[PDB]
């Protein structure tokens, strides 16, 4: 995961 | 390729796979606030894209590159290396944009475009602004940039303050003393107390907070885009001095960052700080295995380094003093592997 | 080169070494009361299976069930782990005073070299629905070791199937895809890719676990003697199923879980991560339908579930049904390495 | 992620 989950 | 010489394979497989997931664009596109900023910064600098060439730096679903087109471009040339670039494709026709909008599969280090663009445009940030170091890709993406072109982003600040937070510091704790136990079904663990301690803490803690938690008035650092060179982000040197504001025991530095859009009509920032609404970066704390004790009045002084690594990331270290008593906390962070908190 | 490097993608293998290398994910493991308690009363109920025994731990992680061979009186047990928490289990086999006892070798079990045969193999190998990742190849291959007449601990394992009903889950997947069904997302016609989106939410195994009300009819099982089975085995797991329906709905998927069989010379453990026992690290796994379809008790839903394993350790599965009275037919295809953890 | 979280 580069980008966290919103 | 540039690209290539800086990354492990393994690391680069599993980044496009990740990014070429329609759940993980729609991640990001449902960030109100980043994708309604972005939306912003674009418009309202209507003049910066209004008849001209632009190059969407990793354009995932396309939306930047929409934008841009809203705002009159006049040609888009829209990089992604993902199979997203597929996907963007779909979107470009079905929206009838093919007239305006280009998708380019492949990296930005290693496609060809048919000439120079007057505004870069991306959304390059990872989590503590540098993780996934695509900053690099976008500083490299420059090569295409006509003299006095223009960046949007155009810089980005990193904030850093002091925290205390002790039960998020026991919890990190709790769970390495799991390697305490000296007869876990009757083995005797304890002797990796200590390399437990050191992986836990060398995870950064993704997730929001209270501002009621910093202890003092956050530092600053700055990287201009329009300026840096790629070369620039391979070690990173953050030097602090926090003027203590509050009593208590540190537990570590929390970071934020803010990018400002710097048009020719308006600047626009989009800030990820705990004193605006969430955004799906949220904010990044680094935890001192031991918590340093300070008195409001004291500074805290040291220095953040970032070194990249060839996991599209950085080893970070954080060394802190407190200069009133000598009291140092050195550490060592795997931003790679993060601790995502958040409910 | 190496069996091992031969069916797997080196950018796979290091990201599954690294995971593994982690103390949080051995942690994890070990945490797991009823995979680790099951593990050592398998062991020590089976003492005989044990006492003065040359053992082998095929990736021995921590080095947990290593401890626990000898707890049982092992004479000799090496101790293979692939990972760099082969370190670490070394650290402790000093600091437990085993040293004459467990020897430890970094490696894969497919490339390393153990100085002598074995009495029994010990290894937990399981991925979730039993085969992801692979392993249970590498604990069969790891028989090249077993002097004749050995023993595998654990024996044998059963994977259950069944077929379930779950609205909600299903729904779930159009109301998360329909993100995509807007005309103007900030003046973007996104629609276009509904489909695809609904296409990657259902490739995706849902790990979670249920309600053993939403079964609509008594499980199949597949089983795998680990003593005769053979690596190439594991290529190609073709499952047939006739199920035979004990409730009346629509049957938006099949749901798995699995349990193994430690076979000794004492006693049979079992250890199983079906719905109706307590919960395991391994939850269960559920493939949903894109097209469910309606059955009625005492129809016949029949069909194939078939896993093509693949060299990113996984397996690419099919699952092809039908409701026998009807002629009503449902096709699906998932990507086991990428599973969707629902759970909370 | 091979294994899932527990707790
Ligand atoms: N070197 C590279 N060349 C091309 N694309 C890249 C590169 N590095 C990362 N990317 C892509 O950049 C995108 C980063 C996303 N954060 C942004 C997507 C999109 N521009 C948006 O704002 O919604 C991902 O889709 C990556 O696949
Ligand atoms: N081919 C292989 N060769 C050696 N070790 C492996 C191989 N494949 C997986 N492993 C290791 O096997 C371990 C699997 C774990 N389920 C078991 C750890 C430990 N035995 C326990 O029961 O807690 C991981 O530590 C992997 O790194």
């Amino acid at each position: 995961a580069p980008r966290p989950p919103f | 390729s540039v690209f290539s010489e800086r990354t492990e394979e393994s690391s680069a497989v599993q980044y496009f796979q990740f990014y070429g997931y329609l759940s993980q664009q729609q991640n990001m596109m449902q960030d109100y606030v980043r994708t309604g900023t972005y939306q912003r910064a674009i418009l309202q600098n209507h003049t910066d894209f209004k008849d001209k060439i632009v190059l969407d730096v990793g354009c995932g679903s396309g939306i930047l590159s929409f934008f841009a087109a809203q705002a009159g471009a006049r040609k888009i040339y829209a990089v992604e290396a993902s199979t997203m670039a597929q996907h963007a494709e779909v979107l470009v026709k079905s929206n009838n944009l093919t007239d305006r909008i280009v998708v380019i599969p492949g990296k930005v280090e290693e496609v060809s475009l048919p000439e120079q663009v007057d505004i870069i445009i991306s959304e390059p940030m990872g989590y503590m602004l540098f993780n996934e170091r695509m900053l690099e890709s976008y500083l490299h993406a420059k090569k295409y940039l006509k003299p006095s072109g223009n960046m949007f982003p155009t810089i980005g600040d990193v904030h850093l303050a002091p925290f205390t937070d002790e039960q998020l510091y026991m919890e990190q704790f709790t769970k390495a003393n799991f390697w305490y136990q000296p007869s876990f079904h009757g083995v005797d663990l304890s002797a990796l107390r200590g390399a437990a301690v050191d992986e836990y803490f060398r995870q950064p803690v993704v997730d929001t907070f209270d501002i009621r938690i910093l202890m003092a008035k956050s530092v600053k650092y700055t990287v201009n885009f329009l300026e840096a060179k790629e070369g620039d982000l391979h070690r990173i040197e953050i030097p602090f001095k926090f003027h203590m504001l509050h009593s208590g025991l540190v537990h570590g530095l929390a970071f934020w960052f803010d990018v400002a859009f710097i048009g020719s009509i308006m600047t626009v920032w989009l800030s990820t700080a705990p004193t605006e609404p969430l955004t799906h970066w949220y904010q990044v704390r680094c935890l001192f295995q031991s918590p340093l004790f300070a008195k409001a009045g004291d500074t805290l002084s040291g220095t953040c380094l970032l070194i990249a690594n060839k996991r599209q990331s950085y080893d970070i270290s954080i060394v802190a003093q407190v200069d009133q008593t000598g009291s140092k906390s050195s550490n060592l962070l795997d931003l790679k592997n993060p601790f995502f908190r958040y409910t």
